[PDB]
C-alpha cells in the first residue's frame, strides 16, 4: 500500500486535465488497459510456470520450452491458432466500442467490468460489489506483470533468483 | 424434479429467458428423435444395401461418406435458416418458444391443459437428453444393441 | 448526409443496405471475411500461385474481403440504432 | 399471419395485391430491396427458365439441322454452339435487349410506373382483350416458378448421367 493514495510519479493520470483534443488518454482508458495487462500477465504466469516444467497437452509433437512455443504452436496446429485468433478477435470486437469511448470520459461502462460472472457474486455491498476483491484482482495482476517482466529479463541476463 | 426451481448458477441475469427456453425446446425435440433413432435402426432397417448393418456407433462417419448425411444436413439447415427472425426478434408479443402452429389437430384448448402438455414435453425431452448422453457413451464404451451394456 | 453525434443515419448505407437489420449484416460480414481470408490463404500462402493455378473463385473471394469490412461497418451502424 | 408459413408474421411490403402472393418472405428479402426490382428479376428468371426447359426437352427429342443434329444431348450443346457461333449471335441479341431494358428499368424505381415484367409484347392481345389479365399474370408467374425449379433439377440431374426421363 503506497500510502493508500494515488501513486502517480510522472503524473500520467493528470494529463487528461489538458484537453489536447483527446490526444492524451483519459484515466478510464489507462485503468482498463492496466486490468487487461494484469489479467494477461497472471494467465501468462500460469502458462510459463507449467510449460517450462510440464508434459504438455497431448497432441502433435508439442515439445517446447516457453520461448520457442509460439512458432511450434502455429506450425503444428494451424487450425488451433486460427480458432484462438478468431475467438480473441471476436471478444475484443464485442468490447472495444466501450474502450473507444473510454479514451475520453464517455465510456459509459465501468472500467474492467465485462459480462463474465460464470459464478454469480452479488454478496459484496461495499462500493462496487466486493470492491475489495476488485482491488485484490488488480494487485495480483500488477504482481503478475512484474513476474512476466522478470522472466523476460532473466532470459537475457540472469537478473535475479 | 417436482415443483423444483434449480438455476443454481442464476443465468437469468444477463440473458434472455425466451432465447434459452426456445433453445431448450429444440434440444429436447432433437434429443427425443435421437433416442428413437438409436432404438429403431437395429430392429428395423431402411431398404437399401447402404442401410444394412452399418451400426449406430459408426453410423455418422459411414453415412457421411455416402449421400444421406449431406442430404439431411441440407434440409435441416434450410429449415433452420428459414427460422432466423423467430429467434432473432426475441419479441414477447411474437410467438412463445416453440411453433405456434403445426400442432396436431388434437391439442387441448384449455390454457391449463396447454401448460400441462408443454410441461410433459419438456420433462420427457430432458429425459431424452440425459438418456441419449448415457446411450451413446455406453454404446461406444460397451457392446451394441438396445440395452447398451 | 452530414451527420453529428456518434452514429451516422442509416441513409449513408444506401437504398439497399440501409434496410438490412444489423444481425443479418453481421452474419454476412463474417461469412464474407471467412471466405475471403480462406481464399487468400489457400492460394499464394498455403499454395504457391503459378500460371496454371489461377482460380476465379479465389479471386472473387479475395475481392470479398473489402466487402466484409464494409458490411461489418454497416452492421455496427445499424446496431447503434 | 402468412398463408405459406404461419409461424412468421405477415411479411411487410407483400400486400397481397401482387399476383402469386402467398406471403413467403421468411428471410425478409422484400424489405431489403425495392419490391418492383425483385418482381422483375423473378419474372425474367421464370421466362428464361421456361424457355430453357422447353429447349432442353426439344433438343433431347428433336434436332434442328445438320451440325446442330450432330451434338444431340443438350449437355454438349453450349460447347458446339460456341464452336459454330450460334451462342455468340444469341448473346449479342440478348445483350442488346437487356441493355435497352437497363434504361427501361431505370425509368422504373424512379416513378415511371412501369408494371414489373411489362413490355409491349402482346401481338395476340390475350391480356389486352381480357379485362381479367390477373389469371394470365398469375399463371405466368406460377408456370415460371415451376420452370425455374424444373430446369435447376433437369440440369443437375443430367449432369450426373441419369440418361433421359
Ligand atoms: C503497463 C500497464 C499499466 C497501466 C496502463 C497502468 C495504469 C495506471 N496505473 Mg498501474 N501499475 C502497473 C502497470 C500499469 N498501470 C504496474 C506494473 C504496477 C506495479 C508497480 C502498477 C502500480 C500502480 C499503483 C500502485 C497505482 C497505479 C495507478 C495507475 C493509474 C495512474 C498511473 C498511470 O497513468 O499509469 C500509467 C493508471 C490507471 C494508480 C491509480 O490507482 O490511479 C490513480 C495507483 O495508485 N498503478
Ligand atoms: C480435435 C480438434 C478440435 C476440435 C474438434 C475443436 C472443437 C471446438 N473448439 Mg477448438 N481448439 C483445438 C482443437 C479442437 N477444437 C486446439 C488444439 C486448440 C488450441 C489452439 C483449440 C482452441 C480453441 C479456442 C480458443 C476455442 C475453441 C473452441 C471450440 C469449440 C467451438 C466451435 C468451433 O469450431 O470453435 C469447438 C467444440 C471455442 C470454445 O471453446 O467455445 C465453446 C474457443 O473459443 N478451440
Ligand atoms: C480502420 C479500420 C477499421 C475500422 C474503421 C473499424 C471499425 C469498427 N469495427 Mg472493425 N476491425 C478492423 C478494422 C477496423 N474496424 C480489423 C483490422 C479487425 C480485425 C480483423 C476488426 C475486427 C472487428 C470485430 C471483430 C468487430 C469490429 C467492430 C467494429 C465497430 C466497433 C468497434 C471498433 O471500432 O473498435 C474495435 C477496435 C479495433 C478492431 C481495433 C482496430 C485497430 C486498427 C488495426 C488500427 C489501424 C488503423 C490505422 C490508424 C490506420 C492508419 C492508416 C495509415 C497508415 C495510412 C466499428 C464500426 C465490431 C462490430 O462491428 O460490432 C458490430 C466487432 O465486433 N471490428
Ligand atoms: C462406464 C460406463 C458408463 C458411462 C459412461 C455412464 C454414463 C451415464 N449413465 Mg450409466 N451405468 C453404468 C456405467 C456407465 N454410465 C453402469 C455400470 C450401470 C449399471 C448397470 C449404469 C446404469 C445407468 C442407468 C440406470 C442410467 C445411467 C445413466 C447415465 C448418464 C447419466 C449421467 C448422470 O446423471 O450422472 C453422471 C451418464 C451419461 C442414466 C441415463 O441414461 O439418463 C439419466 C440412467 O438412467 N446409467
Ligand atoms: C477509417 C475508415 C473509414 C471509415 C470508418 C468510413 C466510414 C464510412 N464511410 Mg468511408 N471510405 C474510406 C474510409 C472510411 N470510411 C476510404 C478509405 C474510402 C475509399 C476512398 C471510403 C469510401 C467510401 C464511400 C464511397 C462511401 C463511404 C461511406 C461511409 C459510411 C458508411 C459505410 C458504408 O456504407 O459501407 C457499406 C459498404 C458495403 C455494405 C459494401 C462495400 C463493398 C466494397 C467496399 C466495394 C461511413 C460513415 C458511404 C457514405 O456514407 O457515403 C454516403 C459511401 O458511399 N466510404
Ligand atoms: C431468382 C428467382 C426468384 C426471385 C428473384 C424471386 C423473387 C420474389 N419472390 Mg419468388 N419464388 C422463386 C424464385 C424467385 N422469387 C421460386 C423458385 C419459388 C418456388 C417455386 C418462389 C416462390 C415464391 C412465393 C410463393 C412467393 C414469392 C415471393 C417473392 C417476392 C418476395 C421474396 C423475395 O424478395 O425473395 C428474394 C428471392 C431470392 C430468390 C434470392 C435469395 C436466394 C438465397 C441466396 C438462397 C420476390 C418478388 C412472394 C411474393 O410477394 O410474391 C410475388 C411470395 O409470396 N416467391
Ligand atoms: C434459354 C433459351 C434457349 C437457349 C439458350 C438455347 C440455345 C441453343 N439451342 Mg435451343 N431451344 C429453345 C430455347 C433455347 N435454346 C426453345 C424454347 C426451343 C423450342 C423451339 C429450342 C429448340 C432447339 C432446337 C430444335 C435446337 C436448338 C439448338 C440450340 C443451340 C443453337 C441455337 C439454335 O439453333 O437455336 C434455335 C443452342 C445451344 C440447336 C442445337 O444445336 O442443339 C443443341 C437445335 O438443333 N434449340
Ligand atoms: C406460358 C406462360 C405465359 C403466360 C401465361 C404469359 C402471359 C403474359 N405475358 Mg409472358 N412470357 C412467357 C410466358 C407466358 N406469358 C415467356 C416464356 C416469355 C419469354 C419469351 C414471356 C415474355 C413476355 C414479355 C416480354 C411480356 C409478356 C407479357 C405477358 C402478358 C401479355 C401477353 C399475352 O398475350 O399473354 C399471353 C400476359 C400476362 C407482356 C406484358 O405483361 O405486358 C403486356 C410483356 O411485355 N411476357
Ligand atoms: C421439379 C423438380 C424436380 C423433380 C421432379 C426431381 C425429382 C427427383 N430428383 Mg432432383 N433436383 C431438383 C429438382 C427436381 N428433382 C433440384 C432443384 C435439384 C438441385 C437442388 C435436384 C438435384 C437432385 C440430385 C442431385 C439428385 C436428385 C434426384 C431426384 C430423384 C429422387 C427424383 C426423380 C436423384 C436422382 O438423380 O435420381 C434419379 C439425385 O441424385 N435431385
Ligand atoms: C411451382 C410452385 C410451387 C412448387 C413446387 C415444388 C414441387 C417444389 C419442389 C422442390 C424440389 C423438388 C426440390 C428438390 C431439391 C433437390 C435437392 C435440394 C437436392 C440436393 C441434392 C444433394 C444434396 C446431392 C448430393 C448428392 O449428389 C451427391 C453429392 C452425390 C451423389 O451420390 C448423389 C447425392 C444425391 C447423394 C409451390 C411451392 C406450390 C409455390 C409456387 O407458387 C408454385
Amino acid at each position: 500500500e503506497t500510502g493508500n493514495e494515488p501513486w502517480d510519479p510522472m503524473g500520467f493520470s493528470q494529463m487528461y486535465k489538458v484537453n489536447s483534443l483527446g490526444i492524451n488518454p483519459h484515466p478510464q482508458w489507462l485503468q482498463e488497459s492496466e486490468i487487461k495487462h494484469g489479467r494477461t500477465a497472471m494467465l501468462a504466469f500460469v502458462g510459463t510456470l507449467v510449460i517450462h516444467a510440464g508434459i504438455h497437452i497431448p497432441g502433435l509433437d508439442y515439445t517446447t520450452d516457453w520461448y520457442n512455443s509460439f512458432p511450434e504452436f502455429a506450425a503444428k496446429n494451424p487450425l488451433g491458432l486460427a480458432q484462438v485468433m478468431a475467438g480473441l478477435t471476436i471478444w475484443e470486437g464485442h468490447y472495444g466500442t466501450e474502450a473507444g469511448l473510454m479514451w475520453t470520459g464517455e465510456g459509459t461502462r465501468n472500467p474492467g467490468e465485462l459480462g463474465f460472472d460464470p459464478l454469480n457474486l452479488m454478496k459484496g455491498k461495499s462500493e462496487a460489489d466486493v470492491n475489495t476483491m476488485k482491488l485484490k484482482e488488480i494487485k495480483n495482476g500488477r504482481l503478475a506483470m512484474i513476474a512476466m517482466a522478470g522472466f523476460a529479463s532473466e532470459h537475457f541476463i540472469p537478473g535475479s533468483v | 424434479p417436482t415443483t423444483k426451481n434449480f438455476d443454481p448458477l442464476g443465468l437469468a441475469e444477463k440473458g434472455d429467458v425466451l432465447f434459452y427456453r426456445e433453445a431448450e425446446l429444440k434440444h429436447c425435440r432433437l434429443a427425443m428423435l435421437a433416442v428413437v433413432g438409436m432404438v429403431v435402426p437395429n430392429f428395423v432397417r431402411l431398404p437399401g444395401d447402404i442401410y444394412q448393418g452399418v451400426s449406430v456407433v459408426e453410423a455418422h462417419n459411414a453415412m457421411v461418406e455416402k449421400g444421406p448425411m449431406v442430404q439431411l444436413l441440407f434440409w435441416l439447415s434450410l429449415f433452420e435458416i428459414i427460422t432466423a427472425p423467430l429467434t432473432w426478434n426475441m419479441q414477447a408479443k411474437d410467438r412463445e418458444p416453440g411453433d405456434f402452429s403445426l400442432d396436431p389437430l388434437g391439442f387441448c384448448k384449455d390454457p391449463e391443459k396447454k401448460k400441462r402438455y408443454q410441461l410433459s414435453e419438456l420433462k420427457n425431452g430432458r429425459l431424452a437428453m440425459l438418456a441419449f448422453s448415457g446411450m451413446i457413451t455406453q454404446a461406444v464404451l460397451t457392446g451394441h444393441g438396445f440395452p447398451y451394456l | 448526409t452530414y451527420w453529428e453525434g456518434k452514429a451516422p443515419p442509416s441513409k449513408v448505407l444506401g437504398p439497399v443496405v440501409s434496410q438490412i437489420p444489423s444481425p443479418a449484416l453481421g452474419v454476412i460480414s463474417l461469412i464474407c471475411l471467412g471466405v475471403g481470408t480462406y481464399s487468400v490463404h489457400e492460394s499464394n500462402i498455403f499454395h504457391t500461385l503459378t500460371a496454371d493455378t489461377i482460380n476465379p473463385g479465389y479471386i472473387i473471394g479475395s475481392l470479398l474481403t473489402p466487402v466484409a469490412w464494409g458490411t461489418h461497418v454497416a452492421s455496427w451502424i445499424q446496431k447503434q440504432n | 399471419k402468412s398463408a405459406s408459413i404461419p409461424f412468421m408474421p405477415k411479411p411487410e411490403k407483400l400486400d397481397g395485391t401482387v399476383p402469386g402472393d402467398v406471403g413467403f418472405d421468411p428471410l425478409g428479402f422484400s424489405n431489403w430491396v425495392n419490391l418492383d426490382f425483385l418482381r422483375e428479376a423473378e419474372i425474367k428468371h421464370g421466362r428464361i427458365c421456361m424457355l430453357a426447359v422447353a429447349g432442353w426437352v426439344a433438343v433431347d427429342l428433336g434436332l434442328h439441322l445438320p451440325g446442330d443434329v450432330h451434338n444431340v444431348g443438350s449437355l454438349e450443346a453450349h460447347d458446339t454452339a460456341v464452336k459454330f457461333g450460334a451462342m455468340s449471335q444469341i448473346l449479342l441479341w440478348t445483350s442488346i435487349f437487356e441493355a435497352i431494358s437497363t434504361v427501361g428499368v431505370v425509368q422504373m424505381l424512379n416513378g415511371s410506373g412501369r408494371q414489373p415484367g411489362y413490355f409491349g409484347f402482346d401481338p395476340l392481345n390475350f391480356s389486352k382483350d381480357a379485362a381479367s389479365k390477373a389469371k394470365l399474370e398469375l399463371n405466368e408467374i406460377k408456370n415460371g416458378r415451376l420452370a425455374m425449379l424444373a430446369f435447376s433439377g433437369i440440369v443437375t440431374q443430367a449432369a450426373l448421367g441419369n440418361d433421359f426421363p
